[PDB]
């Protein structure tokens, strides 16, 4: 499982649901703060579905707990994404997957 | 194994003018306490969050350089263990993120406003942000420098400072202890903002290179300061005597005439007659004050005998005017010495000796708990006069070195030579 | 290189140690490759060696030179201190509390940059 | 370790502007522009 530590919330009133967009404009980081990705650089907010599972999904069941315009450190458990094959030449297998990520609009 | 890459944004930080630190002999106040509002901020102009911190560091040490620096760089407070630091959520000290415990936290969001704890006597900071203290503080550290606050800021960010009553307003209540920081002011500079260890500025002729700055030392503010010789005791009642023929007319000029009682806008003066003609301990704030003033000529190695007694009494004093005539009309000569002129070794030695007799009385003084601040608490026995002589203003500085030069220029003129 | 007694070492020495304008101060020497701890920690015999996480060097002071003067001990990359009058109480040393809203304190972490101990403190 | 050691001028310092805004705020300072350079690692030993 995977923890959630906040850092501003938004609306707070809105959760995702099934059959609905999530828009996030996240970045990435590696357990000693070396980053690997950033949707903010290029400019293209990552638009996944829900529930379709193309995400992996300590991403996921993570953005549940998420509200609208909520921004929150979460973390991930090396069992919930890239367990002991990691993904192939970029980050080790058995390794946390600390993310910083906030949501745009429409849950 | 490899050289990694990657983009950064740029970050500074400044300070005001208020340098509180600790010694053996301090004549300062020892807790202080800040506060500073959020009134606009972006998070994200660039692809990097903004980065915004607000702490303490140390004086000779924390020295951010705007290029690169350390750990990734873009370098603030916190980065070392020369800055202590808050920004919303985490404390930041050596590089290291700290997380709080705190009521309804968030990073700082406009209309936001700060507020930090320091003291120097118990080695502690802590802070309290929208009136509610967060769960951590700052000890063990070491003290070898002054102190000030800081805030180390990225680009888009518009923050406001708040200091005291004369320039900020104070939108919380202090804790009990903690004076206002606008009042640790020296006199001689006016309180700015500025960079810590420029050395590009800018201009009209295109830039300006310069080196390294002069700080205030940590020992700066300690203050530092026999036999009797047999002809100076008899000299003793003769220049005290005509220091107090000088002392009633100068305040007859002013206003102070013959009277008992104390007061200034009344100018009553208990010796505004003779020397002789005043009371006994106010006789002797001219006598007994002269041993103190003589125990030091020697320990100073100035050579000085009973030289030129001829003409101390064919050479006669000054003229008692029409307005030297007080209220009571009393008007004694004072021995002038304008025969006597300025020699650049006694007038080199007049500035050193007027400065040792005050700055002795600043480790007296403070001795019994006196503590600094730029504006006068008498019950709180702070007195805007409780500095080193070199750290004063001018005007003052003038004001007990004159006063020293007649009761030397007298005694020069007397012939009682002045050697360095 | 060491024999087969002695294990591999370096040593340094000083030329310019007698007249002619000899120089000598406090320098500070340091190696060039780290170590890390992992991210998480517990809470002669070759099996127990296959296991074993702790690892071991050492420094031999020399006849003839003062070891009242000598310090070992390790040190942190953020470490920029160079003064010639240094002391163990010359070393920067800042403790973080944090507990309980309540005043029930949890924790209180040391920080440092160095981590030092006195050669003299053994003659 | 040695002294003193060269680094290089950056070629576009960032936009500070203090001032002091009445009797009542206070002193007050602001920047728009952001500036970004790229960098390196040298990860034995994290120094940018």
């Amino acid at each position: 499982g995977v923890e959630i530590e906040t850092i501003s919330p938004g609306d707070g009133r809105t959760f995702p649901k099934k059959g609905q967009t999530c828009v996030v404009h996240y970045t990435g980081m590696l357990q000693n703060g070396k980053k690997f990705d950033s949707s903010r650089d290029r400019n293209k907010p990552f638009k996944f579905r829900i529930g379709k599972q193309e995400v992996i999904k300590g991403f996921e069941e993570g953005a549940a707990q998420m509200s609208l315009g909520q921004r929150a450190k979460l973390t991930c458990t090396p069992d919930v994404a890239y367990g002991a094959t990691g993904h192939p030449g970029v980050i080790p297998p058995n390794a946390t997957l600390i993310f910083d990520v906030e949501l745009l609009n429409l849950e | 194994l490899l050289l990694q890459t990657n983009l950064i944004n740029y970050v500074t930080s400044i300070r005001p003018n208020i340098f509180v630190g600790r010694a053996e002999g301090s004549t300062q106040y020892g807790k202080w306490y800040f506060e500073v509002m959020v009134d606009e901020v972006v998070p994200f102009l660039t692809a990097q969050a903004t980065h915004l911190r607000v702490g303490w560091a140390l004086t000779e040490g924390y020295s951010p350089y705007p290029g690169g620096g350390e750990g990734w760089g873009g370098n603030g407070v916190g980065d070392d263990l020369y800055s202590y630091g808050f920004d919303g959520l985490h404390l930041w000290t050596g590089h290291v993120a700290r997380p709080v415990t705190s009521p309804g936290q968030h990073l700082l969001a406009p209309e936001d406003v700060v507020s930090c704890c320091l003291d120097l006597s118990v080695p502690s900071i802590s802070f309290r942000i929208n009136g509610c203290p967060v769960q951590g503080v700052f000890e063990a550290f070491n003290l070898d420098g002054l102190f000030f606050p800081v805030v180390s800021f990225s680009a888009g960010v518009k923050v406001r400072f708040l200091l005291g009553g004369r320039h900020g307003e104070f939108k919380f209540l202090p804790p009990p202890g903690y004076a206002p920081c606008h009042e640790a002011v020296l006199p001689r500079e006016r309180l700015r903002l500025e960079p810590i260890k420029e050395y590009r500025r800018e201009g009209p002729r295109g830039p300006h290179l310069v080196g390294p700055s002069r700080c205030l030392s940590h020992t700066d503010f300690v203050p530092c300061p026999i036999v009797l010789p047999p002809h100076l005791e008899r000299i003793r009642e003769k220049l005290a005597e005509n220091i107090h023929e000088l002392w009633a007319l100068t305040r007859i000029e002013q206003g102070w005439t013959y009277g008992p009682v104390r007061d200034d806008n009344k100018r009553l003066h208990p010796c505004l007659v003779n020397f002789h003609s005043l009371p006994e301990p106010e006789r002797n704030y001219n006598l007994q004050m002269s041993g103190e003033t003589l125990k030091t000529l020697l320990a100073l190695g100035c050579h000085v005998g009973m030289a030129d007694e001829k003409a101390e009494d064919n050479l006669k004093k000054t003229k008692l005017p029409k307005t030297y005539m007080m209220s009571n009309g009393y008007k004694p000569a004072p021995l002038d010495l304008s025969h006597v002129r300025l020699t650049p070794a006694q007038t080199t030695l007049v500035d050193r000796l007027a400065e040792n007799g005050h700055n002795v009385w600043a480790r007296d003084r403070v001795a019994q708990g006196w503590s600094y601040s730029a504006v006068q608490d008498i019950p709180a026995r702070r007195n805007p006069r409780l500095v080193p002589y070199r750290l004063l203003d001018e005007a003052t500085k003038r004001s007990n070195r004159d006063s020293l030069c007649q009761a030397v220029r007298t005694l020069l003129g007397y012939g009682y030579n002045i050697e360095p | 290189d060491g024999t087969v007694d002695t294990p591999p070492c370096l040593r340094l020495a000083h030329r310019t140690w007698g007249s002619q304008n000899s120089l000598v101060e406090m320098l500070f020497l340091r190696l060039s490759l780290p170590v890390q701890f992992h991210q998480h920690f517990r809470c002669d015999d070759p099996e127990i060696i296959l296991n074993t996480t702790t690892y071991y060097y050492s420094v031999r002071v020399f006849a003839g030179q003062e070891p009242s003067c000598v310090w070992v001990g390790w040190v942190t990359p953020d470490y920029h201190q160079h003064d010639m009058n240094f002391d163990l109480s010359k070393v920067r040393a800042v403790t973080v509390t944090m507990g309980d809203e309540q005043g029930n304190v949890h924790s209180s972490l040391k920080c440092s940059n160095c981590y030092m101990v006195w050669g003299g403190d053994f003659v | 370790l040695m002294p003193v050691s060269w680094s290089r001028m950056p070629n576009h310092f960032l936009q500070v502007e203090t001032r002091r805004a009445g009797e009542r705020l206070g002193w007050a300072v602001q920047c728009q522009d952001p500036l970004t350079m790229m960098a390196l690692h040298i990860p034995e030993e994290n120094r940018c």
